[PDB]
């Protein structure tokens, strides 16, 4: 019927791929600028990541359909260097065109890009060392994991809290965090704002002054099922089907409101002492009007809304348990943190569980009045934390500013591919997509993506040099003794999921409408 | 309708938002503003000089223009003076990028440029702040204050609304020297004159008022939006209007279910029994001989004025009302706000923040506008409160700014030397904008602003004199500005103008 | 109704379709690899080496490409195998041939030219078809992991030659009749989800899931004895029917549950009879089949009698009325390996049969659930070998040099056969080494040649079994390089593909019906 076929066919994939990557050089590195994406929702979405802006809202293409993969995949195995594979790939693929422009057959280009990025590969695995997983190495990586995604001004404000809440393990051996990630958020008077807080936080709690403001020994009693039963981890049904049914539903319960209070008042007597320590209620539902006063005045802090979540980072924090019942129970049952504090900032009460028996759980209060700016701080947090986390899980650091592309594109000196030169053009292809981060930041800065570039390789063939092109003022200098580190699992990782999409570029040479 | 693509979402929705940033202040803005009619989604006149309000009035398209919208509200809550500026600048900031781009700078360069430009004007403002006034308990120090504040969002009678708003927030709170974000109440009453508007600390119910007063003395309301006609929203009592004899005995029952009703309000009690919903004869005539006051179906604003005021939850349904719904009142004493019979309460030593200011005007417009200018008075108070810091009428600050500014742009360098010598522009945008209100041009204004070379004191008001546009000292002459207003002003100005720029086009398919 | 068509104008919509369809799959086919990729309207890509699975997913044009599917399938319905030789291979055959002799004018020779070009492969190949030991699992091996990887797949091959070097030889039917080529029924193969390639271990045997499903079933009994219905299950099928009732709620509620509790008196009956498993072709209810386990007896539910027949004469399972009730039992053991294999709490039972009736069907297991269905067709392309070597220990090396060895030979003969005959088996001559060479074009240079070369080499040196290498183009001995091209496979190829090009000439006309 109707089929596209070969080469003809495949332009419009590389048409397309190539053409969808250039709007992303706006992106990677702080001269590359946040991206506005937009919704049905009509939400102004900032993210100089280019996995953010991938996934939502884009162009039907079939290679939109390939790409989505790829940038989830190494903020996957990352979070750090979305942004950087798309600039690769077409910029393999505009090499790769000139051979098969050439006639050169895809597939004779194509089975030179895999010994090409080994080469790199086993060359990044030379350019990388084993560097700090220090929290000031990490800051080194930190400046520099955030910039190539998010913001400069954002990284320098996230590098110091980001790096702290992935120093926060217990030497834990994932590549992200997952319960180092607690984030609250805020309107705020600042769009832009983030506390650094360790241990986990409330979304909701209830303060009142009855209730103790400050909780030093905290038995934190988090609950589902609320005060409304009556020693109930489940519901109890309802029926306002008839009269008499509802007739005595709304008398008996109080019972369930009296008793489950009241499991609490003599419980915070048996679990916190009487006023000798404060007792923290959670009501992951809504507290009962007598219950909440009532919990209040005897010393106990009942909590209104804490999350599934806070459920369970309480727990894992806290080295406590969450219950769904406020029964009478053992004090280390209860969650206990070594301070409850509930801190209501902006409209929402943000209750603290701090001094956790695992500081695993640690969290981040996002503020903004203005979403887009709450939407982009907020999201500015994450890579890092996953980024950075690259570095603090992995004792080798990769260099990085682009100074290690320029570094193999000569170590990739040829005719080391005598052996047909198809994977000699696989090489020649690969070493100049190599150096289009290297471009596109000099690009991005002053002057030339290639003039510097070129400095950069004339001085990195000099001696002692692996030098790099700015990602500031785009001017020659040695990456490494910056501090100025991608993660170690980026570019091993950035290499392989570059490639294959640009090999599986080669390998489609018909398209069936 | 919003997503595209080929430069259109930066070079052109950028820059036609600031064509939409002009003369949402221009004119509406300098030491007075001016008015642009509104129709309504209801339809309706609406005139206005502030831009928050007029623009929020506006539902945007562009993203561009969408974000600084929020920047002039934030400002409007927090500060309200230059709420019309914060467009204005970032406007003529952001349309500095263009030739720079046809100059060949980057967003991350320009970006960089204003922001160290605005983080330097920013210590430059403090100096600019020219001397300060504060009195809280003096009404008329707050009234000039408050005067040009409101005037540079209001042209009209300045001084009395100066005054009355002055007096409010200095007479409505005993602490003053503190201000909070609603302190003051407005029942919009029509008739009679613009000085008609008078300030009566203490809720005013502009509705009817009925039942037999009881207590004048003590105002203790169980507050309700429940019909008192008869009608509990769980299940209704409402009327049959279609049989007389039904009529006939549901009326003889309601005055005695007013009675079951009148009590549960007054058993844990009420002086006044707030009405949102309907009220019966029978419930009333027996409300009258019970003595409980009425005050019938209550506007949900007045209602909304009351629920947030006295600290108490209306109650749709008949039931009742607990300590957290029952409101209490100073006094309750049924007088003419602003020569207007209704029931006015008292609240001065009960809370305070709300002093209710009837506000009459002779057309609701004018009615909207002393509701227009108070909007700054509210916040400029709250500003004086955070700040005496007093500054010159605009225009005259600015140029000392680009004095600053352009000098220190030369010692930039590096293209940024470009960008904040650009951000010295931006702030000529104001004598323009007040020269364009006031019919002249800003380079005899700049011309005459560095003529005399001073940069935060002398400047062209909006001014009738302005025949021939003419500089006056701002600060004597009672037109001023404050540190924060200022300050505020530049800070969201400048982000909501660099942060717009960093944005992209939306690939969208 | 009555529709007519004619002539050239439907054979020349013959040739466009397959011969289209033998585009891509041709560069695809064999270690030279393309992907065709299918544009779904939404621009959903689908992009495999199988054009039949795109050629579904789209509109089917009638003329060629709706015989191809099932030649498609033909070809894979026998030996497990070919989908992608057969309609390139028609293709070929038909693109040049009718025009050309029909411009020559005839439809005979055409016809009868397929025949005298089928047999030459036929002869050309079995002589130099090379014999490899059947007894051998490596000698197998080379020419199974050859046919393991007929797209890409070299990876479950070796593990694919393991599993099928011992399960074939264990194939028998129920009939037993031979061995050897078999139904892929008497050799099963059964993806086994979840585990690692360490749990893939070879099962030459019928495997039930559905004997020991539950973990409360039959545990490890050496020899399973399944115990057919009869008297164990006394015949109820049926539900009591009892009279309606208004009064009780539970009459509605009890008249449903009737149905499977009368199994449950069934299997209470087996209970005291113990039966290790029991197998029932009615079903057995899970309400009943709760007291069949507690007895640590498992329970074979919704099995047929064959599929129970083979095992029981597999598993040697004595088939009786009851137990204890003499039907005249079966053997007490046909297998030497009951493996019950857990992955989750659903248990997998592997019986293990040494040349019994049995399915043959063969464990494997991927890293996870997912590349199994891989290994699977790995395994039936293995078993396909395995099936084909102890048919055919010879079977012709090539890298297409087979796809020469019968053209050329061809030519020769055309050069025999002469008359007007030669002259379409001369053209058809041409038609059978493109494929190869298209691999070597594939590969680059000048693939005619290389196929000079082979031409060269074809009768100069060998034909097939020393010939050109399919993904380097060297000209090499194939069996020397290990790239084995199964003698039934290529003789299926070839005949599968010469008969539907035989009527795509036949068909001129078409009607709607």
């Amino acid at each position: 019927a109707e089929v596209a076929r070969a080469q003809a066919a495949l332009a419009v994939n590389i048409s397309a791929a190539r053409g969808l990557q250039d709007v992303l050089r706006t992106n990677l590195g702080p001269k590359g600028t946040m991206k506005m994406l937009v919704s049905g929702a009509g939400d102004i979405k900032l993210t100089k990541d280019g996995n953010v802006l991938l996934h939502e809202m884009q162009i039907q293409h079939p290679t939109a359909s390939l790409i989505a993969k790829v940038a989830t995949a190494q903020d996957d195995i990352t979070g750090d260097g979305t942004t950087s594979n798309v600039l690769i790939i077409g910029e393999l693929l505009k090499q790769a065109d000139l051979y098969i422009s050439e006639g050169l057959h895809p597939r004779i280009i194509t089975e030179g890009f895999e010994a090409a990025k080994e080469k790199a590969l086993q060359f990044l695995e030379e350019v990388k060392v084993s560097r700090e997983m220090d929290r000031e190495t990490l800051i080194d990586v930190a400046r520099t994991s955030l910039r190539t995604k998010v913001h400069a001004e954002l990284a320098d404000v996230l590098t110091e809290a980001v790096v702290d809440s992935i120093l926060a393990i217990k030497k834990q051996d994932e590549p992200i965090d997952l319960f180092m990630i607690e984030i609250m958020e805020m309107k705020h008077k600042s769009e832009t704002d983030t506390s650094l807080i360790r241990g986990l936080v409330l979304d909701h709690g209830a303060r009142h002054p009855d209730m103790k403001k400050r909780v030093e020994d905290a038995y934190i009693l988090t609950c589902n099922v609320s005060l409304e039963y009556e020693k109930t981890e489940v519901n109890s049904g309802f029926f306002y089907k008839s009269a008499e049914e509802r007739e005595k539903l709304v008398k008996a319960e109080r019972k369930f409101i009296e008793d489950r209070v009241k499991k609490i008042i003599e419980l915070k007597r048996k679990v916190c002492g009487d006023s000798d320590k404060g007792f923290v209620v959670i009501n992951q539902k809504g507290i009962d009007p007598f219950s909440l006063d009532a919990l209040s005045k005897e010393g106990i802090v009942a909590l209104r809304r804490a999350k599934r979540r806070n459920m369970e980072r309480l727990t894992l924090a806290c080295g406590g348990v969450a219950l769904n019942s406020f029964d009478d129970l053992s004090p280390d049952c209860l969650g206990h943190a070594g301070l409850v504090y509930e801190y209501t900032l902006g409209e929402e009460k943000f209750t603290f569980i701090e001094k956790c028996n695992n500081p695993r759980s640690v969290t981040l209060l996002i503020k903004g009045p203005n979403k887009h700016t709450l939407t982009q701080i907020k999201d500015a947090v994450r890579d890092g934390l996953r980024a950075v986390k690259n570095a603090i899980d992995d004792g080798c650091v990769v260099p990085g500013a682009g100074a290690v592309e320029v570094a193999m594109a000569e170590a990739l000196i040829k005719h080391k591919p005598s052996v047909k030169g198809r994977a000699q053009l696989g090489v020649q292809a690969f070493a100049d997509a190599l150096l289009i981060i290297p471009k596109v930041l000099a690009q991005n800065s002053g002057f030339d993506l290639q003039e510097t570039l070129v400095k950069i390789q004339a001085e990195h063939s000099e001696s002692g040099q692996l030098v790099g092109v700015d990602l500031n003022t785009g001017e020659p200098m040695v990456a490494a003794e910056v501090g100025v580190w991608d993660n170690y699992c980026v570019k091993k990782q950035l290499l392989h999921s570059c490639t294959v999409i640009a090999t599986n570029i080669l390998l489609v040479d018909e398209i069936m409408r | 309708a919003k997503h595209f693509s080929g430069l259109e979402e930066a070079v052109y929705r950028n820059i036609q938002a600031c064509k939409e940033l002009a003369q949402t202040t221009r004119t509406a803005y300098g030491p007075n503003g001016m008015n642009k009619m509104v129709i309504n989604h209801l339809e309706k006149l609406f005139v206005t000089n502030d831009a928050a309000t007029i623009l929020r009035e506006l539902e945007v398209q562009h993203p561009a223009a969408k974000m600084i919208v929020m920047a002039s509200h934030m400002q409007e809550q927090e500060v309200g003076d230059g709420t019309n500026f914060v467009l204005v600048f970032a406007g003529a900031l952001l349309e500095l990028a263009e030739e720079l781009l046809r100059i060949g700078l980057s967003v991350s360069e320009v970006i960089e440029g204003y922001e160290i430009a605005c983080r330097k004007a920013h210590e430059i403002l403090p100096n600019l702040v020219c001397c300060s006034a504060k009195n809280l308990r003096d009404i008329d120090e707050v009234s000039s204050l408050l005067r040009t504040s409101i005037m540079s969002k209001q042209y009209g009678n300045e001084v009395f609304l100066a005054k009355l708003i002055a007096q409010a927030c200095v007479s409505i709170f005993p602490d003053s020297g503190h201000f909070n974000v609603d302190n003051i109440r407005v029942c919009k009453i029509l008739g009679s004159g613009i000085s008609s508007s008078s300030v009566l600390h203490g809720m005013v119910f502009k509705k009817e008022t009925e039942g037999d007063v009881t207590s004048v003395k003590d105002a203790k309301i169980a507050v309700y939006s429940c019909p008192f006609d008869g009608m509990i929203t769980e299940t209704k009592g409402t009327v049959l209007i279609k049989t007389a004899e039904e009529l006939m005995n549901f009326s003889k029952g309601e005055e005695n279910l007013m009675d079951a009703q009148v009590k549960a309000i007054a058993d844990t009690g009420a002086n006044v029994v707030v009405t949102g919903g309907k009220v019966a004869d029978m419930a009333l005539h027996y409300a009258n001989k019970y003595n409980i006051m009425l005050v019938r179906l209550n506007s949900k604003w007045d209602l909304r004025r009351l629920c947030k005021t006295v600290g108490a939850t209306a109650l749709p349904r008949l039931t009742p009302p607990v300590l957290e719904e029952m409101g209490h009142c100073d006094s309750v004493y049924l007088s003419e706000v602003g020569d207007t019979q209704v029931v006015v309460f008292k609240h001065e030593k009960e809370d305070g923040a709300i002093s209710t200011i009837v506000l009459r005007g002779s057309t609701d417009n004018l009615m909207d506008d002393i509701e227009r200018a108070v909007d700054d008075g509210v916040n400029t108070f709250k500003v004086l409160t955070r700040d005496k810091r007093l500054v010159p009428g605009g225009g005259a600050t600015e140029i000392e700014l680009a004095k600053q500014i352009t000098s220190y742009g030369e010692t930039c360098p590096g293209l940024e030397q470009y960008a904040i010598k650009k951000f010295a522009e931006a702030f000529e945008a104001i004598p323009r904008a007040l020269a364009e209100n006031s019919g002249v041009k800003a380079n005899e204004v700049i011309s005459k602003l560095y003529a005399v070379h001073q940069e935060g004191n002398k400047n062209v008001g909006l001014d009738i004199e302005a025949e021939v546009p003419a500089v006056k000292d701002m600060l004597e002459a009672g037109i001023l500005d404050t540190y924060l207003g200022k300050y505020w002003a530049i800070k969201l100005a400048t982000n909501a103008a660099v942060t717009v720029l960093r944005v992209d086009q939306i690939i969208m398919a | 109704n009555t529709k007519r068509e004619s002539g050239r104008k439907v054979q020349s919509g013959n040739i466009n379709a397959a011969k289209t369809i033998a585009d891509i799959i041709r560069t695809c086919l064999g270690p030279k690899s393309m992907m065709k990729m299918l544009l779904d309207p939404m621009g959903g890509i689908v992009m495999t080496n199988d054009g039949n699975a795109i050629l579904r997913e789209i509109q089917v044009q009638h003329p060629a490409a709706k015989s191809m599917i099932e030649i498609s399938r033909t070809q894979d319905e026998e030996v497990g195998d070919g989908t992608t030789s057969v309609i390139i291979l028609a293709g070929e055959m038909l693109s040049v041939a009718e025009h050309f002799l029909e411009q020559q004018m005839h439809p005979t020779v055409v016809i009868s030219a397929y025949r005298k070009a089928l047999d030459d492969m036929i002869s050309t190949l079995k002589k130099i078809s090379i014999p490899v030991d059947i007894s051998d699992s490596d000698m197998m091996l080379n020419i199974i992991n050859s046919s393991i990887t007929t797209k890409a797949i070299s990876r479950w091959s070796s593990l694919a030659c393991n599993i099928a070097l011992d399960a074939v030889k264990m194939v028998q039917f129920e009939e037993n009749g031979r061995k050897e080529i078999d139904i892929k029924k008497y050799a099963r193969v059964e993806k086994i989800p979840g585990g690692i390639i360490e749990d893939s271990c070879v099962l030459r045997g019928v495997m039930i899931n559905k004997d020991v499903t539950h973990p409360r079933m039959r545990r490890y009994i050496k020899n399973p004895r399944i115990v057919l219905l009869d008297s164990s299950l006394e015949y109820k099928k049926g539900e009591s029917q009892t009279d309606i009732e208004i009064t009780r709620e539970e009459d509605f509620t009890r008249i449903l549950q009737m149905e499977e509790e009368y199994i449950q008196q069934l299997c209470e009956d087996i209970i005291q009879l113990k039966p290790d498993v029991v197998i029932t072709e009615k079903g057995i209810s899970d309400l009943a089949q709760h007291y069949l386990m507690r007895a640590n007896i498992t329970a074979i539910r919704r099995v047929r009698k064959t599929d129970n027949n083979r095992i029981a004469r597999a598993c040697g399972a004595r088939i009786v009325s009851r137990p204890e009730e003499l039907r005249e039992d079966d053997v007490g053991t046909g297998a030497g390996l009951l493996e019950i294999k857990k992955i989750g709490d659903e248990y997998f039972t592997f019986i293990t049969d040494c040349k019994d009736p049995k399915a043959c069907t063969i464990l494997l297991r991927g890293a996870s659930k997912e590349i199994l269905s891989e290994v699977e067709r790995n395994l039936q392309d293995a078993m396909q070998v395995c099936r084909n070597v102890l048919l055919d220990p010879q079977l012709v090396p090539g890298g297409g040099a087979s796809e020469m060895a019968v053209a050329h030979a061809l030519t020769e003969k055309s050069k025999a056969m002469t008359g007007v005959e030669q002259w379409p088996y001369r053209a058809v001559a041409q038609a059978l080494e493109v494929i190869p060479r298209t691999l070597i074009q594939n590969c680059g240079a000048s693939t005619i040649r290389l196929l000079t070369s082979l031409r060269a080499k074809h009768t100069q040196e060998n034909c097939e079994t020393w010939g050109v290498n399919g993904e380097t183009g060297t000209l090499v001995d194939m069996k020397e390089l290990g790239i084995w091209e199964p003698l039934a496979v290529k003789l299926q190829t070839y005949k599968t593909a010469v008969e539907t090009a035989v009527l795509l000439l036949r068909i001129d006309d078409i009607v709607s019906g």
